[PDB]
């Protein structure tokens, strides 16, 4: 025999951040159709409106207390661009240490705060039960233990991260320490050895604990790099300067889609709305010309998140797409544990191949990965970086102007558009990393990154259907960031 | 606390927020924020970190709410809009039934303890309410005082506050019970609460008063760069003149820096955050 179909709805996704609601259509033991609902809206767009545009890079990381220091970065590089701001050699690396830190501590939240109870039962109390009565959990005894041992440990560890990323930015959430012109606090040699010290403790778990896990759990779990492939099509827009030209990137932008690279044009980015709740006419247009215009009333929409395109195409941003895009070398820890475990050779991250790359579990191990590359570019900042030196320069604020900051948040892509009139802020448009991923369709019927991975997923069991949102989780969501 | 201890449930609801008050409090130094789930506080209900999913979550919530009305406590965290019949902030959907923000509140806020309102969003409106904005962005107080709902409320305000503002309050308000019951208990919490709903052992003092650089500030010794820490911030934009907060003593991250110190101070557990403290960078 077989089965007919069953409607799942899931509101709300938790162990994401932010407000989603997920709708698959299951037929025969498969996902055969989805769409995902960002169902909060607030508006940032707009509120800027008339602003200070130095202000934009304090209000703009409220979008998202998990990726502030995302926001803060293309706000600055936006409003450094629109006044001509020639940020220090100084300043560019002190910006680096700050955000670097914010990657470290996001990608360890995701992978243990949020992911790791899709395969770890926790302790016997709130908030780790109850949950789904057949959830697949499959470690033993000892490697769950593990599981929840490094859970514990992991707290600390992200929030040693969040000091790291105090000692120049000021506070976490919510950093003071980047502004147009570069970072207000030159570091100091004793500094440095304090954030030095948290470094090593954090390079230790991650090296130690949070790589091997990753693909210990992957390697029972090895049915997870055989689905969630959607498009397969991925964006990477660049991110953290090495050097003072605007030209050179720790991950460089890039465009992948139907197995072929392609230089990434953000000109070729539009924004469309027909299931989205805003105004139809605002539909279609590319960010310099963007319009925020709520309709929550809309027919036919689903959703507070746009439904951005590339030249038409649907891509997916953050870990993956990066280290898809630049091709890395695989840590040594990963090359170990995928020949000992899985019985793959690989030296590069493109060697595990474009269907176990693009997969639920693919994406969990390029955040693992990605975690690990970035440990040897804050090793390279550390030395790079001088005690004493400038950090800033105090530009006036121009009367009119424009500038786009583009950076690569922990879950993808991100542009901050602003443009200045009368010395304020006439439009600011934020095309964000979870835009990418968890928009509706487009005003062609085309699905969302998500919506697309989500089919063929497999819910055998639909009284326990545990994987829908184990794909989401994934992609590491934050609906904050998708709506604004 | 201890693993077997008296542990009070805890919902923890989601408006209009960044998610950046689950994320400080997660940065609690002492006690840390592994002791607060497991020794001090039964969370029952948190999107952001809990197992379970989706209706099972919400209809979880409720029957726990069910087992302990009028005791359990509820966080908010964000605003709560109510233009387009609550349509701006939907935070789950059970029998096929929608539940907005103003839906929760109006289901939940009636039956606990107490609702600790926690974030400038929450408290006062915040940044989701400011100039520019357009979906009827609520304080809870306010919500709860318009529909009649008089549960009490504490603000723990910061954009976003500190970790030990909100355990620390948390733990005020249950050494309070301890000693005198739940009624008695939040007598005498809200007996040292200011005008705004903030309690003052960590909102009772200003941060200019108390800052290191008022010697600066009073011989008019100003930075003109960010850089230079030697100077007032004031011309910057410091709002520490107008700010209740105690960041100049326990700063932030443990202890590794504070805003003042940084770069300036923006006034983020004020009422007017932040249309009355901007332009953030100039006097
Ligand atoms: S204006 Fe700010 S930096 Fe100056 S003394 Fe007051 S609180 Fe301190
Ligand atoms: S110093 Fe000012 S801006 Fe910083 S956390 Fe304290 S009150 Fe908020
Ligand atoms: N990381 C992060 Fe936030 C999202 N999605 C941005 O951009
Ligand atoms: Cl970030
Ligand atoms: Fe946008
Ligand atoms: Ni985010
Ligand atoms: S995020």
């Amino acid at each position: 025999g077989a089965t007919g179909r069953t409607t799942i709805a899931i509101d709300p996704v938790t162990r994401i951040e932010g407000h989603l609601k997920a709708e698959v259509v299951v037929e025969n033991g498969k996902v055969v159709d989805a769409r995902l609902s960002g169902t909060m809206y607030r508006g940032f767009e707009t509120i800027l409106r008339g602003r200070d545009p130095r202000d934009a890079s304090q209000i703009v990381q409220r979008i998202c207390g998990v990726c502030p220091t995302a926001h803060s970065t293309a706000s600055v590089l936006a409003l450094d661009e629109a006044f001509g701001a020639k940020v220090p050699n100084n300043g560019r690396i002190t910006r680096n240490l700050i955000f670097g830190a914010n990657y470290l501590q996001s990608h360890i939240l995701h992978f243990y705060h949020l992911s790791a109870q899709d395969f770890v039962q926790g302790p016997d109390t709130a908030p780790f039960v109850p949950r789904f009565p057949k959830s697949d959990l499959r470690l033993s005894k000892e490697l769950n233990k593990a599981g929840v041992d490094q859970y514990i440990e992991a707290l600390e560890v992200r929030r040693i991260c969040h000091e790291m990323v105090a000692l120049f930015g000021g506070r976490m959430p919510h950093v003071q320490g980047q502004v147009v012109g570069g970072a207000t606090e030159i570091p100091t040699k004793e500094k440095l050895v304090e954030y030095a010290a948290r470094f090593k403790k954090v390079r230790d778990f991650v090296e130690q604990k949070y790589v091997p896990v990753v693909y210990t759990i992957g390697s029972k779990y090895k049915d997870m790099f055989k689905v969630g492939q959607g498009f397969k099509a991925a964006l990477c827009v660049g991110a953290f300067p090495l050097d003072n030209s605007g030209k050179k990137h720790l991950f460089m932008p890039g465009v992948y889609a139907k197995g072929k690279d392609m230089p990434f044009d953000p000109s070729k980015i539009k924004e469309y709305v027909k299931y989205s709740w805003f105004a139809e006419e605002t539909t279609g247009l590319n960010y310099k010309e963007g319009k925020t215009i709520p309709a929550p009333d809309k027919a036919g929409a689903y959703s507070f998140v746009k439904a951005p395109r590339y030249d038409g195409l649907s891509l997916e941003v953050g870990p993956l797409a990066r280290m898809w895009v630049n091709n890395p070398e695989l840590s040594p820890v990963g090359k170990k544990l995928l020949k000992d475990l899985f019985g793959i050779s690989a030296k590069k991250f493109r060697d595990l191949g474009e269907e176990a790359a693009f997969s639920l579990m693919g994406r969990h191990v390029a955040r693992a990965e990605e975690t690990y590359y970035m440990l040897g570019a804050i090793e390279g900042w550390l030395k790079e970086i001088k005690a004493g030196e400038d950090t800033v320069v105090m530009p006036a604020v121009p009367a009119s102007a424009e500038g786009t900051g583009f950076t690569e948040a922990p879950r993808g892509s991100l542009l901050h558009y602003v443009k200045v009139k009368d010395s304020k802020i006439d439009n600011y448009q934020i095309v964000s990393a979870s835009l990418w991923n968890c928009n509706p369709r487009d005003d062609m019927g085309q699905r969302g990154a998500v919506e697309e991975a989500l089919i063929g997923i497999p819910v055998d069991d639909i009284q326990n259907p545990v994987n829908v949102a184990r794909l989401i989780r994934a992609f590491d969501p934050x609906l904050g960031c998708a709506v604004h | 606390g201890t693993l077997t201890g008296e542990r009070p449930p805890v919902f923890w609801l989601q408006g209009q927020g960044c998610t950046g008050c689950s994320v400080t409090l997660l940065n609690s130094v002492h006690p840390s924020i592994a002791d607060v789930l497991l020794k001090v506080i039964s969370l029952e209900f948190h999107p952001t970190v809990m197992a379970w999913e989706g209706e099972h979550a919400i209809e979880h919530m409720r029957k726990v709410a069910e087992k302990f009305k009028g005791k359990f406590f509820l966080v908010i965290e964000g605003s709560v809009p109510v233009e387009a019949d609550g349509k701006y902030c939907i935070i789950g959907e059970a029998n096929h039934h929608e539940i907005s923000m103003v839906d929760a509140l109006k289901e939940f806020g009636p039956n606990a303890a107490a609702v600790l309102a926690v974030g400038t969003c929450a408290a006062y409106g915040g940044i989701p309410a400011a100039e520019g904005s357009e979906t009827g962005a609520t304080a809870v107080s306010k919500f709860l005082g318009d529909n009649g709902i008089k549960t009490p409320v504490v603000n723990i305000p910061g954009c976003p506050p500190h970790p030990d503002w909100i355990v620390g309050t948390v733990v005020l308000a249950l050494d309070a019970i301890k000693k005198n019951g739940l009624e008695g208990g939040l007598a005498e919490v809200v007996k040292v609460l200011d005008s705004d709903g903030r309690p003052t052992p960590f909102f009772g003092r200003n941060i200019h008063e108390n800052c290191p650089y008022l010697d600066k500030y009073d011989e008019g010794v100003m930075s003109a760069t960010f850089t230079d820490k030697v100077g007032c911030r004031y011309d910057l934009g410091c709002k520490g003149p107008m700010t209740m907060a105690d960041c100049f003593e326990r700063k932030w991250n443990g202890g590794v820096n504070w805003c003042v110190q940084n770069a300036v101070c923006i006034g983020c557990v004020e009422p007017d955050f932040p249309d009355g403290k901007s332009p953030f960078y100039q006097a």
